[PDB]
This record gives structure tokens, sequence and C-alpha cells, in this order.
């Protein structure tokens, strides 16, 4: 029964943890878009 | 009354929250320093959570 | 009930932020403009020379 | 000195451009409507609780950070709330009879 | 560039270790942090 009890907490857990792994992912894809901005100015430099 | 004065913010109290130096600081031609390595987020640690998901 | 403290005190700040900018950068074009004018009197007086 | 005039006045219309939306906002047309609806109850118990959250909030030398920290705190609290919560009377009133 | 690539690749590993980042996108959740930040509090607490 607090097994049960965990699975139901577990479903909040593991949402928590799909939230958090989206917001690493977010953090990924803000590092990435910058990344590529960055390569597209390094780009328009190298072009210079 | 005196609750919505105190709660508000009069313009004049600060010098318009003025900046430091008469123009803009001068920076470096690139000075990218990309960092944020971590943007928000963090507060709870992920390894614990995703050891209690596995 | 009241307006709220946290988006008011953000308003003024931004407002006051704004404002400094603003004033700061209107009195750098005006003497940017002030200025200009000497240059055009010294590009007058080098054609002349 | 013209193009970094020129990019100084371009600077100055985007710094007005910027004061410009920071008023006339969506929140201002929200504003003097929360006044009236202050309005509508004039201070008595009202002021004694604003006095009580403007002491809380000078004491906690905080108004932004603070606030957030109190609502999450509430929102957790109200979060467990309202258990058996649907008869109140009729239960002490058998445990009375 | 090099840097910021190393730090992407810490943090892809760290997806990786944490579920999976390409597990992750097809979730739907908004892109603003401040929004997230929030949500991973509420979570907190709805989890403590």
């Amino acid at each position: 029964k607090l097994l049960r009890e965990l699975n139901q907490t577990s479903d909040l857990n593991e949402r928590k943890m799909l939230l958090q792994a989206k917001s690493l992912w977010i953090d990924v894809a803000h590092n990435t878009d910058a990344c590529k901005n960055l390569e597209n100015e390094i780009s328009g430099i190298q072009q210079k | 009354p005196i609750l919505k004065r105190t709660i508000i913010s009069k313009r004049k109290a600060p010098s318009n929250n003025e900046d430091e130096e008469i123009v803009k600081t001068p920076r470096k031609l690139v000075n990218y320093v990309p960092l944020k390595i971590f943007n928000l987020g963090d507060s709870f640690d992920d390894t614990i959570t995703t050891t209690v998901a596995k | 009930q009241l307006l709220p403290y946290v988006k008011v005190k953000d308003h003024k700040e931004k407002l006051n932020i704004y404002k400094e900018e603003y004033e700061r950068a209107k009195a750098n074009l005006r003497a940017i403009l002030k200025d200009k004018k000497p240059f055009a009197n010294t590009k007058k007086t080098l054609e002349n020379q | 000195f013209n193009e970094r005039e020129a990019d100084l006045k371009s600077q100055y219309e985007d710094k007005k451009k910027f004061v410009k939306e920071a008023r006339d906002t969506p929140e201002f047309q929200s504003w003097m409507r929360e006044i009236r609806s202050y309005d509508q109850d004039t201070k008595e118990k009202l002021n004694k609780v604003a006095e009580k959250y403007e002491e809380e909030g000078n004491f906690n030398l905080s108004f932004v950070q603070d606030v957030l920290d109190k609502l999450e705190s509430e929102i957790a609290m109200v979060n467990h709330d309202e258990s058996a919560v649907t008869i109140l009377d009729q239960v002490t009133a058998e445990l009375r009879e | 560039v090099a840097a910021l690539k190393e730090g992407i690749q810490r943090q892809i590993q760290n997806a990786c270790a944490f579920c999976s980042k390409e597990r992750i996108e097809n979730v739907d959740l908004p892109d603003t942090q401040e929004e997230i930040k929030r949500e991973l509090d509420k979570v907190s607490r709805m989890i403590q």
C-alpha cells in the first residue's frame, strides 16, 4: 500500500523529472541556438 | 489614502535611477563570453531524481 | 485589492532606468548636435584653405 | 561623426520607443481599476491588514523575492486543504446527541 | 565556441544520463525559463 502511495507520488516525481529534463533540454536548445548565432556572427566576420 | 501613497513610488524620490558615468561604459570588440551553463532551473538536483525515476 | 506591489515597483524601477537612459541619450544628442556646427565651420575654413 | 551621431540618434529613438512602451501598458490599464476595487471597501480592517503587510515587508527587507516566497508557501499550504470538510455541523450535533 | 561546445557536450551527456534528450522534445512545455522555474518550484513544493 505504501508502494502504491509511492506510485501515486512517483507519477508527480516522474512529471517533475520530465519538467527538469525539459528545462535541461531547453537550456541545451538555448546553448545550441546561441552557438548557431555565434556561428552566424563568425561566418559574417569570416565573410568580412 | 496613506497606504496608496506609501505603496506608490514618487518619480522625484530617486534621481530617475540615474546610471553611473555620463555615457555608457566601453566594451571589447568581441567580448562574447557565452557561459550560460545554467538558465534558471537548478534547485532540486537532477541525478537523485533520475535515480528515483530508474 | 491595492496596486500590485511587485509590478508597481518593477514598473517604477524600469520607468526610472528608461527615463535616465532617455535623459543621458538626449543630453548626448544635444551635445553632439551643438558640437556638429563647429565641424561644419572647420570644413568651410578648410575649403577656404 | 555623422554615422556615430546617426547611430546615437537611432539608439535615442529606440530608447524613446522603450520609454513609450513602458507607459500605457495593459498592466497600466489594469491600474486605476484596482484603485476603484480598493475604494469599494475603504480602510477599516483593510487598512489594518495593509499596515501589518507593510510592517512584514519592511522587516523582511524584500519586495519581490519575499512576496513570491510567501505566495509559493501559501499555495503549497492550500494544496492540502478541504479534507473531509463536507460535514462539520452534523458530526458535532450527532456526537453531542 | 569550442568552450561552448564542450559545455553543450557536458549538458547533452547529463541529458542522456537523466532520461533522454531525444525523448523530451516530443513533450510540449512553454519555452520561457521563468515559467519552467516556477513549475519546478511548484512541483518541488508538491513533492515536499
